[PDB]
């Protein structure tokens, strides 16, 4: 591939669901909305 | 499909599956444009003979 934009963060487990294409929630409104022509592979991790 | 007015299969479902009932009504409607096509051509071998 040519480049890759690493966007990391740090969120509760209820709203781990909401990083998605085509959602609609707390974090997939007004901070981080994700686009249908979406190409690659995001990872959890739980940090307890 | 789950319904015939276009707009209105969108205006309640989500785009990642909306797309794939619309494409749907694309190739329904062309295969009837297909046999109206094949149809004339018949006939207009029909009448050019």
């Amino acid at each position: 591939f040519t480049n890759v934009y690493a966007d990391s963060f740090v969120i509760r487990g209820d709203e781990v669901r909401q990083i998605a294409p085509g959602q609609t929630g707390n974090i997939a409104d007004y901070n981080y909305k994700l686009p249908d022509d979406f190409t690659g592979c995001v990872i959890a991790w739980n940090s307890n | 499909a789950i319904s015939s007015v276009l707009n209105d299969i969108f205006s309640r479902l989500d785009p990642p599956e909306a797309e794939v009932q619309i494409d749907r009504l694309i190739t329904g409607r062309l295969q009837s444009l297909q046999t109206y096509v094949t149809q004339q051509l018949i006939r207009a071998a029909e009448i050019r003979a």
